[PDB]
């Protein structure tokens, strides 16, 4: 006879149990990692900060030199 | 009430550095360099008069 029937070894193992992976950096890395980057963000805005006031202050006397003649 | 003095029309005729606002802007550090004493001759008796009919000169 032919009916539909499991084969003679058997279906394999299913898995039925939760699989969370668990990942991404300890928050001792990410908290290190922000505070650098606030580091290195503070020290390019005061170097870039001071170039601008030094290039204002070169404008307005500029500015002051002009003024007689106007 | 009290009557206006104003200077004449020739005295203020007078030839003028008719360039552009770069053009002054490029040269304005050398100018204010070489050119100080007049300048500044101008500014203190304008600041300590207050009048320009009398800062013409």
């Amino acid at each position: 006879v032919k009916q539909d029937m499991p084969p003679v070894g058997g279906y394999g193992p299913i898995d039925y149990k939760r699989n969370l992976p668990r990942r991404g950096l300890s928050g001792y890395s990410m908290f290190a990692v922000g505070i650098g980057a606030l580091l290195f963000g503070y020290w390019s805005m005061m170097r870039w900060n001071r170039e601008r006031r030094r290039l204002q202050i070169e404008d307005f006397e500029a500015r002051i030199a002009l003024m007689p003649l106007l | 009430p009290g009557i206006v003095e104003l200077p004449s029309l020739e005295d203020l005729k007078v030839q003028e550095v008719k360039v552009s606002s770069s053009v002054l802007k490029a040269a304005a550090h050398h100018y204010g360099a070489q050119c100080d004493k007049p300048n500044k001759e101008f500014m203190l008796c304008r600041w300590e008069e207050k009048d320009p009919r009398r800062c013409l000169e």
